């Protein structure tokens, strides 16, 4: 724990708010690997899985805030997939309670928040790889011969198939990424990167990082989900994001900037204009007459 | 001083100007229809010639050349009475001080120009007015409040006025939460859809929650059905006390007041009843049962109870629980 916590503490880096900036290509460096290749010290012995998950969450909180999603996924793979069940095995044998203690119930809940965010990122990564693969429509040759017209029919009648297959995969990926982004934006009771055990110990590095990650990640996922829905023509669901963001169950309006609530009202209006020029009301209902 | 001759000669002129120029327009002679319509101010044939050529630059020239003649106010009617909606809102800022004065007759579209002007303080109130007027679709009233509240959370209101309008809207969210939380079986058995049903008044929400089809109705739905009595105006022809009686009678008709195996205390056995669980809620939530409840005489003179109005075990156990829970507050 001291090896891992000293390596967690080597960053004399306060969470500045200018570094919202579009840094590019910020991949896993040697100073990130010396924090991926530190979780092993709590994974060699099963009696440390709870601490491996608590400190693994702390290093994932740093990498996710640093936009190093792959370095956070490298730490998520340093945590073995049995560990949530092993943290219950270590409770029922020996004069403990029904869940493992209040630091660790909150830590399992936090690791489940981090997994749901990695699901909501990788399904977006594959949706985005696929969306950019779009079959190019066969260009019309000027004044073409009979042979070149048959050699345009036998291109367009392949584009009809390729684009039909490509959209048949796009609408499926658009359902999966939409499950994952709703699982994070509507995450259960307390919500994403919030605790439940008020009987837990204070870590103010953890609590600050979680309140920060709710403000980096949840607005960003709403801007991604609006863009997924809008670029696929799902324009009324793009508007239901307003009632989700204002919802008193999840209070997502407390984690946006005022300028980003204004950016969201600007993007909501993009879908509202596409519904209007489709022949629907500003909210996507029928223009009855 | 000769106005009765004038306005009839002006209508004779306006009709014959349209009769003579509309063939030049419909034969596609958009240079010749417009050389006369620019000389004689035929704003229909000028605007028609623009949409029939998508010539938004000649249209914006007319909105600058006939500004002294209200051509933009004419054009905003021309985009309404038959229309395409995006082209009305996507106009230059130099005509927004005219578009807003046309949209003062079109509240259902004015908020889209208020937001496009960044007058978010108006857009809040316009969307709240439209939410109050939206009785026809529950999901549209919710979306109008959701957009109104997101305008108030983006306008430079002072912290006091912002807390006023947050709370005024939070009570309309609390009211609509009673319609949002209708059981999925009650909705399915009545074949209702939250996305397409109207907004319901408090007596109508009460009437749904307490009905026979709520074959899961409990101490939460029979708490909502009492709390909905606090959302009724003094001009409905409805005795709130007879609703309060009928709610409590229908709670008592969900509870099984049949006799046990003769070994068992009726103040212990009553603690699983939904009637006792709503009394325990009213007590926990701070209410005086000595003032809030109907008389045990006249809850027994209400006819709704039907079969229970002949049951002396119900007669005893109702009285024993009223005695226990009201003399428990003195």
């Amino acid at each position: 724990k001291t090896v891992v916590e000293n390596i967690r503490k080597k960053d004399n880096g306060e969470f500045s708010h200018h570094d919202l900036a579009p840094a590019l290509d910020t991949g896993t460096t040697e100073e990130d690997r010396l924090k991926i290749d530190v979780i092993d010290w709590l994974v060699f012995d099963p009696a440390q899985r709870a601490e491996a998950l608590k400190q693994g969450n702390a290093i994932m909180r740093k990498f996710l805030a640093s936009k190093k999603h792959e370095a956070a996924k490298e730490v998520f793979v340093k945590i073995p997939q049995d560990s949530i069940a092993e943290i219950y095995n270590q409770c029922e044998e020996q004069g403990m309670e029904s869940p493992l203690p209040a630091e660790d119930d909150n830590a399992i809940r936090e690791h489940l928040c981090i997994r749901a965010y990695l699901e909501a990122h990788e399904t977006f990564n594959e949706w985005f790889k696929h969306m950019n693969s779009v079959p190019q429509k066969p260009a019309l040759i000027p004044q073409p011969t009979f042979t070149e017209k048959v050699a345009h029919e036998h291109k367009e009648k392949k584009y009809e198939m390729d684009f039909g297959i490509w959209k048949g995969h796009l609408d499926a990926l658009t359902a999966d990424v939409k499950e994952k982004m709703y699982n994070v934006l509507l995450f259960v009771d307390g919500g994403w990167m919030v605790d439940v055990r008020e009987d837990a110990k204070e870590d103010h590095e953890r609590t600050h990082q979680m309140v920060l990650l709710r403000k980096l990640c949840l607005p960003m996922l709403c801007f991604l989900l609006h863009t997924i829905l809008h670029s696929t023509g799902q324009y009324q669901e793009c508007l239901q994001l307003a009632d989700m963001v204002s919802s008193e169950r999840h209070k997502l309006y407390l984690v946006f900037s005022k300028e980003e609530l204004r950016k969201l009202l600007q993007k909501l209006r993009e879908s509202s204009l596409m519904l209007l020029d489709q022949g629907l009301d500003p909210l996507g209902y029928e223009i009855q007459l | 001083s000769n106005r009765e001759r004038y306005d009839n000669l002006e209508m004779e002129y306006l009709q014959k100007r349209s009769d003579l120029l509309s063939p030049l327009l419909s034969l596609g002679q958009y240079l010749w229809a417009a050389s006369l319509a620019e000389k004689y101010c035929d704003f229909d044939i000028l605007v028609q010639m623009c949409e029939q050529t998508d010539n938004q630059s000649r249209l914006q020239r007319y909105m600058t050349q006939f500004a002294d003649q209200n051509f933009s106010d004419f054009l905003f009617r021309w985009y309404l009475e038959k229309g395409k909606r995006g082209k009305l809102l996507s106009q230059p800022i130099s005509q927004h001080g005219q578009l807003a004065n046309f949209l003062q007759a079109h509240e259902h579209l004015s908020w889209l120009h208020e937001i496009n002007s960044q007058e978010l303080e108006k857009a809040h109130a316009t969307l709240l007015g439209l939410a109050n007027m939206e009785t026809r679709y529950f999901a549209k009233k919710k979306t109008l409040l959701g957009l109104s509240k997101l305008a108030a959370l983006a306008s430079d209101f002072s912290e006091d006025m912002l807390q006023e309008k947050i709370e005024e809207m939070a009570e309309q969210e609390r009211f609509l939460l009673h319609q949002e939380t209708l059981p999925e079986q009650l909705l399915a058995e009545k074949q209702l859809n939250l996305s397409a049903m109207p907004v319901l008044t408090a007596p109508q929400l009460i009437g749904l929650y307490i009905c026979e089809e709520n074959r899961r109705a409990n101490e939460y739905d029979f708490k909502k059905a009492l709390d909905l009595l606090e959302y009724i105006d003094e001009e409905e022809d409805i005795n709130i006390n007879d609703l309060k009686l009928e709610i409590l009678c229908k709670a008592l008709q969900r509870d099984n007041w049949s006799s046990s195996d003769g070994k068992d205390d009726p103040i212990e056995v009553s603690k699983d009843s939904i009637f006792v669980k709503i009394l325990q809620k009213l007590l926990k939530d701070g209410i005086q049962l000595s003032e809030y409840l109907p008389e045990v005489k006249d809850l027994l003179q209400a006819d709704q109870l039907g079969s229970l109005k002949s049951n002396p075990y119900f007669e005893f156990v109702l009285k024993a629980n009223y005695e226990y829970y009201v003399q428990g507050q003195i």
